[PDB]
């Protein structure tokens, strides 16, 4: 009924304290799109979690660029559950099982449709890019007829 | 227009007039740079970019080359290829073997080029060694261990020309060549921390961050800064449940590979003095509760006061998200109140501008229009303080094009020159029909931007009524098919999405009416008068500062690295935050702890699903439904019966324009709870260059060390 | 584990010289340990791990403001 | 817990901790397993910083002097100390200590100094 | 459509027996009532495994049983399925090498051969002369070390007691080789890709010499005990048979290949290493049968002799690492000297050398019978894809097909033949 | 049934009548085989409750209108049904498909909005 959590959901053996309600579970009947997480054999959990489709921003850090080629799809992190501190050695333990999994797509519309396959929530967050402007090298010379307003130190 | 030419086979299509830098990126070629950053002025120095060009004997620098209509590029021909190894063997002559113990280590641009385009081994084995040169000081967040630097010019090129601090330089000669300001000095910029994204080496890191993390180990996060209206996309870099570092992305619409560093030193004071479980004022004294028995005495409360209508009054803080706006917007409703005020002093009364129209109160010719402004009025904004990354971008198009600026207000410490026509309201007046005002009707795209610091002048009904009637008479000019030239500029990254949802007092009779009853949710600058002294104060929020001191009732939320939530930046543009890490202790999401509270109260608000919530506002706003975009505003001319017609009789006082931030350090309770920016305003204030200022470190009158950071 | 350790490498066939002539025992370290400790699990002395960092977040501590 | 020296004292050279996040000794080995303990047997080595900065100087009438950490292959990466400040310049990989000659007269000025300096 | 068209069934999948062909008539080679020829017999099943010998650790096979012979066997594999092909994605290239030590855990420094190879044909790239002789020559030591395994425990299972123990003072002299090299009795971790971890010490090819003196005396006094004893004769005659047909069509490699008659050896065949260099014999049986198989592997432990001899004579010097710092770590020398030196031994050891893009699969001549790998190369630092082809999951495939009809006791002498770590077959 | 007890060859459903039958002859020999399951594996449950169980995991598949889901979904059933018949699912196996003999039992999601958020999401 309008993205209402279904409360009522048959839970699993992997279901745990952790995880979120759900709203929609695939029927195997939705038109066009393959029941896949019906029939995958993944907990339900898989199917309350949102996943987050984006292209990664270059490194401030540096100019290579080659991660920034191919789309990432990467679960959300929960409120509870995700890293909490080690009695014992301090170490971070966690609940989230998909922590350390990412799947990587070559266009948006290959990771939406893997998305749907499998019934996951997903946010598509559009790429930032850049306004191209040329770059003349002869501009830190130009004249000045008035004010320098600039004292430019190469 | 448009040349072409051929770079390793295949035409590309480049404006004329651009680098072959330029053109060999848009042609999917990769060219190894140092020096070239697409954000600073061409430099030739580092020669990584050495291409060969057909009829040219030698090889050319490609970052300086302009492009010809038909000129042959050759990026991996022989002639290349000993051009790459060549440079990369003298870039690595004299470098220090300071790789485990460099900050840079596996996230190097000279580590990864070495491996992509030098040789494999190195053949320098002088017994007279190598060059060694002295560290410098120059102010607390950078550390320096300049025996790294390539004398790219990167950090004196941004310090110089897009900070506007020109401090940092280059003494000496040859192979003695240094960076730093030859008498140590405290770098001075409120950018200044952008130079250690910049180095291509460690040369400049982050005394914070000093060894803690190496960048393989740390999760990614991309999110939104909500220190400022500015909205700035960032990385949050965090290993496990600490945040470790916040490193810019780029957004060209918002602020350009560029962080304040208010932004990105802040992060610290997310681990000092957080709320992590729910607390009563019992006998004086906050005691730990349980979240069951906390949220019943606020009903039990709530039920023996019986409030009236408006009697419930909240307060919103400035980093508040708009889902939780929009939860106790309804809350507040079923309680019989609309009383929904706002930090800032005057927030408790009706604004200015409206909330009616979204041009009223929006950055309307967006953060990009200042890219063609050709003259700029500043009313009530020190933009330098308010939104530092904003102010760059002006200072930008100040240095490259014709452009006039003139300000109305407290004059401040300028990185661009500004013609200052007042301080008062009938400054403004006069400089509106004085001879500045016909710069802006003369030029094309004038642009005026009234600070949100004028929003709380007494004065800014009629400070908003003199600013729209000249806009109202200046069309053709002010109000084009596409330009605005109204611009009121936030610097809370709250006050847009709650113009946006209505979340403000609608009438004069709801700001008399004395609350029983406080909300402070997130609200930490709030003016004593907008409390009443024994109404009964519930605080949410993440940061133990000024509300909790009041408050009856803490309720502990969450900060904004570990929800996504929405927020409107001052432009209109909606942004949703990532949350890197998760809730410490028994926290809560703030738009649950609403929601909760609404079934102690009976009356449960609808959702209980943040997907619903979104929903709802979709309801409010649609505008919020669009992410990353700004949507624009159709009835731009019905702002006037705001601006205009509901201000028209102004009881006009005289009193001068009033800073708004008297420290840009200590704005928010992140801030004040930070470390970093402890050491940030001490420094200042002694103008102590020292890296060690309050941090661990040997020193002259410390030879034996000290381990206390920030103090 | 009650043989000291540089007599263990002779024990092993690891070295040749026995650490009687050894130059590398001659070595002054003040942080050596004085006597040998050998294995002490199964007894009272045995190893106990522990954090050796500090816990990642600070808690506010609470203020009540005077009413 | 506490009554033994040895679960009290950072280290046995040193007394405080040396880093701001480090644990001290009677917050780690305080709680319920470290009762029926014998606290003489745990693992407590000499504190690095203490062994140091009891380094004399090595003192030098070069500009640029090399440190390789003191035993061939056996040391460090060999890298390049600049001694012109007039303070003492220590290795970043090892942290022993060196000073131009030229500092001499002011280091031996100096009240408290990192380095025994002699 | 797939898998549009799939949704209402609107195809059906040509399947084998769609397409059975009746044989020929004419050159084909070869009820109920009240007698008790229509009377039918039940079988009982019975629960084998796990035996006392080390290699035959995780074995949980079921046969069914009438009477006396099997009828069918089904062997339950899985018990040391540990995940080995995922957790080799998430590692880089030299992250991952250990991985290989520990499938055939008998023959180390064969199985990180062919993940060597695998990615050094990736890689392309030639490695040098020394570690290729190093490489021939520790691999015969290896082939050795798994038949005194293979030889000894499986006569243990039949009964003699006697030779494992005389043959397992060989594998301990040689196991002190593999520590002296690298510091493992057992997982050296030696094999990578662009040659070889670390040059052997100096003092080692003249004691494989010592031990090369004497080591043919073992294997004579060995054969003294088994080879011409008529109780060992009659229990590895006739038993587990298969047809040189049988065993091509039942993916068998190596002696249980090879005991059929069929001459095929992966180092005479697709030549890697040093093997092209070495002049030795390759042991082919007649009937296919148990014994032939013993008395192949016998031969062999001959010929890997025969080959480490040869190595030692034409030992040349040189890089035993391939002479790239982009690839193989440089020296410690180097690194702690050279500026382009501690960069390449940062990032191999952090990030990890890049492999370019493809696919290959490559084959060894393992101990167990051909061992290979399927590796996918994104063109990054970590596998994209990891398979293992394992000699013993094929064999333990076919022991259906080959213990048909047979004994039990005559099972325990089919299980040995085929040279089975389950390490090996569950990856 | 050729190399195992229970061995069904693989086959692809010719069309919705065909795999009707086949789902309910599934269905059929799983509720048949619940009193041999509640012995072999000493599940402390009524034959009933097994079947209604049974029941429910065919339940949750009933709105399938693919052919080509429902023969992954019959194959899973058919080789769960051979493991369960042959003694080689573990007693842990079949009773952990009971989903009350958890610790926390069946209830482990929370019931509704504010149960859940006074115990932090369960
Ligand atoms: P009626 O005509 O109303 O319904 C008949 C059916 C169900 C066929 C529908 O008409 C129909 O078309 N539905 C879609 C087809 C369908 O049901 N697909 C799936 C069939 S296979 C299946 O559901 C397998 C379920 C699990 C099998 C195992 C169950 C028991 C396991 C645990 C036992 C206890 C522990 C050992
Ligand atoms: S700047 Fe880069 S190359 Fe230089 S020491 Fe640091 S990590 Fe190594
Ligand atoms: S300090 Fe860094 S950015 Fe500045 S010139 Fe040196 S290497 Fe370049
Ligand atoms: S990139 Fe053109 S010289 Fe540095
Ligand atoms: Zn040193």
């Amino acid at each position: 009924p309008r993205n209402a959590p279904d409360y009522n959901v048959p839970i699993d053996i992997a279901t745990s304290t952790f995880t979120p309600v759900p709203k929609n579970v695939q029927d195997g009947s939705e038109e066009n799109v393959v029941p896949a997480g019906l029939i995958s054999g993944a907990p339900m959990e898989l199917q309350a979690r949102t996943v987050r489709i984006y292209k990664p921003a270059k490194p401030a850090t540096q100019s290579g660029e080659k991660n920034t080629q191919l789309w990432r799809m990467d679960w959300d992190v929960l409120g509870k559950g995700h890293r909490w501190e080690n009695p014992l050695m301090g170490w971070q333990s966690s609940a989230d099982f998909m922590q350390g999994t990412h799947l990587t797509f070559k266009t948006k519309e290959d990771a939406i449709a893997f998305a749907e396959k499998q019934g996951y929530e997903y946010f598509v967050q559009e790429p930032n890019e850049r306004h191209f402007r040329p770059k003349a090298y002869a501009n830190n010379f130009l004249y000045s007829p008035g004010k320098l307003k600039h004292i430019r130190t190469k | 227009a448009e040349v072409e030419l051929t770079i390793d086979g295949k035409k590309v299509s480049i404006e004329a007039g651009s680098a072959l830098i330029q053109a060999c990126e848009k042609a999917g070629v990769v060219v190894p740079r140092y020096c070239y950053h697409e954000k600073l002025a061409i430099a030739g120095n580092c020669r990584m970019c050495l291409v060969e060009v057909e009829r040219s004997p030698k090889p050319v620098a490609s970052c300086a080359w302009p492009v010809q209509a038909g000129m042959v590029v050759k990026t991996n021909s022989p002639l290349t290829h000993k051009a790459r190894e060549g440079v990369m063997e003298f870039l690595l002559a004299n470098h220090p073997l300071d790789c485990p113990i460099c900050d840079q280590g596996g996230e190097c641009d000279l580590q990864d080029q070495s491996m992509r385009y030098g040789a494999d081994r190195g053949r320098f084995h002088e017994i007279g060694g190598k060059r060694a040169v002295e560290d410098k000081n120059i102010g607390p967040l950078i550390k320096t261990s300049m025996n790294r630097c390539i004398h790219c010019t990167r950090c004196v090129r941004f310090m110089n020309d897009i900070a506007g601090a020109p401090e940092l330089g280059s003494t000496g000669r040859g192979n003695d060549l240094q960076i730093g300001t030859y008498l140590e000095k405290n770098l001075d910029s409120e950018l200044s921390g952008n130079v250690i994204d910049l180095c291509p080496v460690g040369a400049l890191t982050s005394k914070p961050y000093a060894f803690r993390a190496r960048p393989w180990e740390l999760k990614r996060t991309e999110s939104i800064d909500v220190l400022d209206g500015l909205g700035s996309n960032i990385r949050v870099d965090s290993r496990g449940l600490e945040v470790m570092r916040i490193l810019p992305r780029l957004n060209d619409d918002v602020n350009e590979e560029w962080i304040n560093d208010k932004t990105r030193f802040a992060c610290d004071g997310l681990k000092t003095q957080r709320l992590t479980m729910p607390l009563v004022r019992r006998d004086g004294k906050f005691e730990p509760a349980t979240w069951e028995q906390a949220l019943t005495e606020i009903a039990h409360a709530y039920q023996t006061l019986a409030p009236k209508e408006n009697e419930f009054k909240v307060i919103a803080g400035q980093l508040v998200e708009v889902e939780s706006l929009v939860a106790m917007k309804d809350l507040a409703n079923r309680l019989g109140s609309e009383n929904l005020a706002l930090d800032f002093p005057g927030g408790s009364q009706p604004l200015a501008h409206g909330v009616d129209i979204r041009s009223n109160y929006l950055f309307n010719s967006k953060i990009w229009g200042i890219e063609e402004a050709d003259a700029i009025l500043l009313v009530g904004t020190n933009p330098r303080h308010e939104a530092a990354v904003l102010n760059a971008r002006i200072r930008k198009q100040w240095l490259r094009s014709d452009l006039e600026i003139a300000a109305v207000g407290q004059p401040w410490e300028s990185t661009f020159d500004y013609e200052h026509l007042g301080t008062d309201l009938a400054a403004l007046k006069n400089a509106l029909s004085g001879p500045f005002g016909e710069k802006l009707k003369k030029a094309k795209r004038p642009m005026i931007i009234v600070g949100s610091g004028v929003t709380e002048h007494p004065d800014a009904k009629a400070f908003y009524e003199t600013v729209w009637s000249f806009v109202e008479k200046n069309a053709s000019n002010f109000l084009t098919e596409e330009w605005c030239g109204y611009n009121v500029l936030q610097r809370a990254a709250s006050r847009a999405g709650a113009f946006e949802v209505g979340f403000v007092v609608p009438s004069p009779e709801v700001a008399a009416t004395k609350p029983k009853f406080v909300w402070l949710l997130g609200a930490d600058e709030f003016d004593p008068a907008d409390v009443p002294k024994d109404a009964f104060i519930v605080y949410q929020g993440h940061h133990g500062d000024r509300g909790a001191e009041i408050a009856d009732i803490v309720l502990p939320g969450a900060a904004y690295t570990e929800k996504a939530g929405t927020y409107v930046n001052t432009e209109g543009r909606v942004q949703m935050t990532r949350a890197a890490t998760g809730l410490p202790g028994a926290a809560r999401t703030d738009w649950k702890i609403i929601r909760a509270v609404s079934e102690f109260l009976g009356v449960p608000l609808p959702y209980d699903d943040v997907a619903q919530l979104r929903d709802r506002m979709a309801e409010i706003s649609p505008a919020l439904a669009a992410y990353d975009v700004v949507e624009p505003v159709a009835l731009r001319h019905l702002s006037k019966v705001q601006l205009v017609d509901q201000n028209k009789g102004a009881k006009v006082t005289g009193e001068p324009l009033k800073k708004v931030v008297e420290n840009f350090y200590f704005t928010d309770v992140i801030s004040r709870s930070s470390p970093t920016m402890a050491r940030c305003s001490a420094a200042k204030e002694t103008g102590d260059p020292r890296t060690n200022f309050m941090a661990p470190g040997m020193e002259e009158d410390r030879p034996m060390g000290q381990i206390a950071y920030g103090a | 584990a009650h043989i000291e350790p540089m007599w263990h490498a002779w024990i092993s066939y690891q070295v040749d010289t026995p650490p009687t002539r050894e130059p590398l025992t001659q070595i002054e370290r003040p942080w050596a340990p004085k006597e040998h400790v050998p294995n002490r699990s199964f007894t009272r002395g045995a190893y106990k791990p522990y954090n050796t960092t500090q816990p990642k977040i600070q808690s506010w501590e609470p203020k009540a403001a005077p009413r | 817990t506490g009554r033994p020296a040895s679960a009290v004292m950072q280290a046995p050279n040193r007394a405080e901790v040396w880093s701001r996040s480090q644990r001290p000794r009677s917050e780690a080995m305080a709680g319920p397993r470290f009762e029926q303990t014998d606290f003489d047997a745990q693992p407590r080595p000499w504190a690095a910083i203490e062994l140091i900065h009891k380094q004399p100087v090595r003192w030098t009438h070069d500009r640029i002097v090399a440190c390789d950490g003191g035993g061939g292959p056996h040391g460090h990466p060999k890298i390049y100390i600049n001694t012109d400040k007039p303070e003492i310049a220590t290795c970043n990989y090892c942290g022993l200590p060196f000073a131009n000659e030229h500092h001499r007269k002011y280091l031996e000025s100096l009240p408290q100094t990192s380095y025994p300096l002699n | 459509a797939e898998p549009q068209d799939g949704f209402q069934g609107t195809r059906l999948i040509p399947t084998g027996a769609d397409f059975q062909s009746p044989p020929d008539p004419f050159i084909d080679e070869g009820v109920d009532e009240d007698s008790v020829e229509g009377r039918k017999v039940r079988h009982y099943t019975v629960n084998f495994g796990p035996q006392h010998p080390a290699a035959h650790g995780v074995l949980r096979l079921i046969l069914e049983l009438n009477g006396e012979e099997i009828v069918r066997a089904d062997p339950h594999v899985g018990l040391l399925h540990r995940g080995t092909e995922k957790l080799c994605e998430y590692k880089t290239y030299m992250q991952a090498l250990p991985y290989f030590d520990r499938l055939d855990y008998v023959s180390m420094m064969t199985n990180e051969q062919v993940f060597s190879l695998a990615v050094e044909k990736l890689l392309n790239i030639e490695i040098p002369p020394r570690a290729k002789f190093i490489r021939t020559m520790f691999g015969e030591i290896t082939r050795i070390l798994n038949h005194l395994m293979s030889v000894l425990s499986h006569a243990m299972d039949v009964g003699a007691l006697t030779p494992f123990l005389w043959g397992f003072e060989e594998r301990e002299k040689l196991m002190e080789f593999y520590e002296r090299v690298s510091g493992a009795r057992l997982h050296a971790a030696y094999v990578r890709p662009g040659g070889v971890h670390q040059d052997i010490p100096v003092g080692l090819l003249d004691d494989i010499y010592q031990w090369a003196t004497q080591f043919g005396d073992r294997i004579d006094e060995t054969e003294e005990m088994l080879t011409d004893n008529r109780i060992w004769i009659n229990r590895l005659k006739g038993v587990g048979v298969v047809s040189a047909a049988d065993a091509l069509n039942l993916s068998f490699t190596g002696v249980m290949l090879r005991g059929s008659g069929v001459p095929w050896d992966v180092r005479k065949s697709s030549p890697y290493d040093a093997y092209d260099q070495v002049e030795f014999d390759v042991p082919v049986g007649i009937n296919g049968d148990c014994y032939d198989r013993y008395l192949c592997r016998m031969e062999e432990f001959r010929q890997s002799l025969r080959i480490i001899h040869q190595c030692l004579n034409k030992m040349p010097a040189g890089p035993v690492r391939y002479e790239d710092y982009k690839i193989t770590p440089p020296p410690r020398a180097a690194m702690k000297e050279n500026m382009e030196a501690l960069i390449h031994h940062f990032l191999l050891f952090t990030k990890g050398y890049a492999v370019p893009p493809g696919d290959t699969y490559t084959a060894i001549e393992a101990p167990k019978g051909e061992m290979g790998v399927y590796v996918v190369s994104d063109g990054s630092e970590r596998p994209y894809r990891v398979h293992i082809r394992a000699p013993g999951f094929a064999h333990l495939s076919g022991f259906d097909h080959i213990t048909r009809g047979h004994l039990l006791a005559d099972a325990v002498a089919v299980i040995g033949t085929m040279d089975l770590v389950f390490g090996e077959v569950d990856r | 049934v050729q190399p195992t007890k229970f061995a069904v060859t693989v086959r692809q459903s010719r069309n919705w009548a065909d795999a009707k039958q086949r789902v309910i002859a599934a269905y059929r020999a799983w509720i048949r085989a619940a009193p041999e399951i509640q012995t072999m594996y000493s599940i402390p449950f009524p034959v009933s409750h097994i079947r209604t169980r049974i029941r429910q995991e065919f339940e949750r598949h009933r709105y399938v209108n693919k052919l080509n889901v429902v023969d992954v979904l019959l194959q899973q059933s058919n080789a769960d049904f051979q493991e369960t018949m042959n003694f080689w699912r573990q007693q842990s196996h079949v009773m952990a498909f009971f989903k009350e003999e958890h610790f926390r039992g069946e209830k482990r999601l929370p019931s509704n909005f504010i149960t859940g958020f006074l115990e932090g999401r369960n």
